[PDB]
């Protein structure tokens, strides 16, 4: 499984 | 399950229906640091009634929010998927519903 | 804030054509929409026009609604009167803030048919005896006008004290119904030989009587 | 159809506070504002409170301004009217109401009374109204039931558990000068079905938490 | 589906009816898209008047798209507002 | 403050096809309806087509259905009107228009040419006018410049790179019966100059990619 | 579908008001709102009435749009009218479908001063010669009013093979600008002894002539 999410989300994330 | 994720590269700038409208209105920034995203612009009536053709209020006649029902993301590394219900605009309603 | 002023009262005849006015004392009439509601006894009011002259799926043609700008008033207009068409009518409006309604105004349909009460009167029950009470019901129904007068009497000797009487109210037919009791102790109801509800409407009498066992 | 189903309504003494409830159904509830309206007994309609259909904005009566609240739950269609620091003068009937625009009231709920006041609930003492040879009227007979001295308003009647509805009269209620109030409800029923058929009326008193069921039959 | 939550759409100056957008390879699947019934508004006497225009609120909103998938922004509309050529 | 900026015009053989664009700044594009307006040369303003804010609807005049296409991208701000099928009836300048509602227009573009015939493109050949004894008299002397058979229009004339403007006259060109155009540039000068300045019209004609600069000297 | 007449040309004098009407051939105007835009010579057209009555900032108070329900038309209003105010305008307005421009107003101012053509006639160039191919070039500037007659005479007979006329336009100086192109062979040309170009301008006529070597 693969899941292409925007860099805005992943500084959220992490 | 293997996510495995990859990463990838105002509504006053895009529309000016809320000056132009018969139930204008004004949009509000809703802030919170622990929901993504952050900055949620919610639209709010500017008059209870709406302007007419002389440019006056009008009370024969409502302003009212459309309200959608939008998914957004919460901290609860562990998130949750909460609904909430945002206002993107105003339109205008009458008590007398015609056939046309 | 602002105002409706209705009359307290209209009476009119079968067949004829109505008009109860509503005068707003402060802002334009004709900025905010007219409401009119009709109020049946011991009923929830019903809408019989919204938005000045709309007229809701059920209401007969004969309700018609109007506004004037002049005298600042509106008219709910009632043609081909009818007696079922006898209630309360209240108006109503609002301003940015505020919704105020009318005082109301009683409709009278005139020339209706003067009817005799139907009486009936019920001693104590053994029940209420038992627990050294006694209650003596007149029940008054039926009756067309609403004045009615109620006198009690142990044996033939006028009584006043314990009794309690209703004021006549209007029936969904348009007569009148009321209700008189008489209190008294279990001794004073067994040392009378009876006792009696005498009822008097439009000069004339119905009196019943009940007796101790 | 639209419905609109008020509860909550009372007794309360001065200074206390209560909570009514509209439930709205057969419509669209978050795309309508609305309203409050009150009736004291014998008196007109007046405007008590109105909240848009987003609940964004509330309105209210310069009589009730600070002491009420309305509010309302959308998920749930629920109209609620949040009332502290009540007085004897806001005593009445209670209706929930759909407006089409700020104003304009379409539609009313059934009521609920508010009744506030200082003196205390009590329950009704209900006694059966025999039917006698003194009571007949050839082919028909009258029966009853007197519900005396409860407190406060109101009372409601049926007869065999709403399966006779036809010659029901059930009187208006006397105020008597106790403060305590009295009603009498009769069933006119045909007189060869005297000691045949049994005749109960069933008296509920919701502000006691009272339900009393009556047996009348002919006294022998 | 949006018209048994709200009625704004038959009650509104500028009316508008919900077309479904299908999509299996999207999630979700069905979106409800608003739809001016006319060009113009209903006037005061229930006409449609040209003085003015219905136009559809559009809002950018988030959606998944096809093991892999991808967040896409796509727009879609809420509702219908009346404008007018004079700004007062 | 609004602009919109048109692009895409030439020229084009009957049953050919153009895209026109036209990029809009200034203000909120998708929030505006948009239509295309052309003009033939001496002739009045002729609506073509229109389309919603959205894109959802569009509207196109009688002579150009089926024919014509208009399209929005929003995300880019660009009006478009592919235009296939063309005809010599086309010829025209082409204005993107911003409409604050259906058929109300605030806002013209500056145009773009489209030229539809079956002539083709043809550079001018540039002939002095040189100075004599017929084109002097008191004290001032008339000299220029002929663009000869050119196609199609426009064609620009300038004196000495721009440094030369004061006595300058470009005459508007003549439209021949062959279908090519032909037009003059003069320029009156103190007749005493006539051997000491140097005088260079600089002719360009863009749409066959020809720039000349010719030198106009008096005869002898 | 539907049409808008606009009269084709309108005169009038200096600092009185001028009235161009647009009359809609079917459908109610009142409908629909009605633009005018005026045209320069050379430019885009540029907005002066919007929405029937709306001035947009930038254009003069002089300038006024009204509309006439019983008549079905529109007008456009110049108050102080001033040699400026030379342009087309047009009105313009719509349907649930279409958008229609009337046919355009030519607005003249009168009064103007009348001035006298400059005439310069130009022979055909060596080039042009050497390419077998001969341009005589009659140039007509700063003249009022616009009406200007050309005429060619080989020797002194007329001739009207081979002549392009341009109609007059107006120059930045509001004064107007003509040009006459003349074809030969280069054996015609220097077969005659001479060739003139004739400019009439209200009822003067200037020639200028040119001769072969
Ligand atoms: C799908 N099921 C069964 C649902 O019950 C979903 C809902 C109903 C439905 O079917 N509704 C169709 C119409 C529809 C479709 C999609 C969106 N988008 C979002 O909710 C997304 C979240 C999200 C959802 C899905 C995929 C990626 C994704 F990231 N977030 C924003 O748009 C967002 C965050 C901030 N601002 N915005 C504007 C909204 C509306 C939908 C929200 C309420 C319940």
């Amino acid at each position: 499984i693969h899941v292409t999410i925007p860099a805005d989300l992943w500084d959220w994330i992490n | 399950v293997m996510v495995n994720l990859n990463i990838h590269n105002n509504p006053k700038r895009s529309s000016d229906y809320y000056n132009r409208s018969t139930s204008p209105w004004n949009l509000h920034r809703n802030e919170d640091p622990e929901r993504y995203p952050s900055v949620i612009w919610e639209a709010k009536c500017r008059h209870l009634g709406c302007i007419n053709a002389d440019g006056n209020v009008d009370y024969h006649m409502n302003s009212v929010p459309i309200q959608q029902e939008i998914l957004v993301l919460r901290r609860e590394n562990s998130f949750r998927l909460e609904k909430i219900l945002v206002s993107v605009g105003c339109t205008c309603v009458t008590p007398i519903v015609h056939h046309v | 804030n602002f105002m409706l002023t209705q009359p307290h009262s209209v009476s009119e005849s079968p067949g004829k054509t109505v008009t109860i006015s509503c005068t707003r004392s402060s802002g334009s009439l004709a900025n905010y929409y007219v409401q009119w509601y009709q109020q049946r006894p011991g009923s929830s009011p019903t809408i019989v026009i919204f938005a000045n002259n709309q007229r809701p799926s059920g209401v007969p043609d004969r309700f018609s609604g109007s506004i004037d700008s002049s005298s600042n008033s509106a008219s709910l207009t009632i043609s081909g009167l009818k007696t079922e068409d006898e209630a309360d009518y209240y108006c109503q409006t609002y301003d940015p803030y505020s919704v105020v309604f009318g005082g109301g105004t009683k409709l009278t349909v005139l020339g209706q048919p003067k009817a005799a009460p139907s009486v009936t009167l019920f001693p104590p029950s053994s029940e209420e005896l038992q627990a050294n009470k006694a209650t003596l019901v007149c029940l008054i129904s039926d009756f067309y006008p609403g004045a009615v007068t109620v006198a009690w009497k142990a044996d033939s000797s006028p009584v006043k004290a314990g009794v309690e009487t209703t004021t006549p109210s209007k029936q969904s037919n348009n007569k009148y119904a009321a209700s008189s009791y008489l209190s008294l102790t279990p001794e004073q109801w067994k040392s009378h030989r009876s006792y009696s509800c005498q009822v008097t409407h439009e000069g004339s009498t119905v009196e019943k009587t009940v007796a101790p066992t | 159809e639209v419905q609109l189903l008020e509860s909550g309504g009372g007794l309360v003494q001065p200074g206390g506070s209560l909570r009514l409830s509209c439930a709205a159904s057969g419509f669209t509830f978050s795309s309508y504002a609305m309203s409050w309206v009150r009736q004291a007994p014998g008196k007109g309609l007046e405007w008590v409170s109105a909240i848009s259909g987003s609940g964004g904005s509330t309105y209210y009566a310069d009589s009730v301004k600070g002491r009420f609240t309305i509010s309302r739950d959308n998920s749930k269609n629920t109209l609620y009217l949040q009332m502290n620091s009540l007085r004897a003068e806001d005593t009445a009937v209670y209706y929930c109401a759909r407006d089409l625009i700020h104003g304009v009231t379409r539609n009313w709920g059934q009521g609920t009374l508010v009744t506030v006041s200082s003196a205390s609930t009590k329950g009704p003492s209900v006694f059966p109204l025999a039917p006698s040879s003194k009571s007949t009227s050839g082919g028909t007979a009258a029966l009853g039931c007197l519900v005396k001295d409860y407190f406060p308003q109101p009372v409601t009647v049926s007869w065999n558990s709403g399966a006779l509805t036809s010659g029901v009269h059930t009187f208006p209620a006397v105020l008597q000068s106790s403060g305590l109030y009295s009603l009498s409800s009769v069933v006119t029923v045909p007189s060869s079905s005297l000691g045949t058929q049994t005749y109960i009326c069933n008296v509920n008193h919701k502000p006691s938490n009272t339900k009393v069921d009556k047996k009348v039959e002919p006294k022998s």
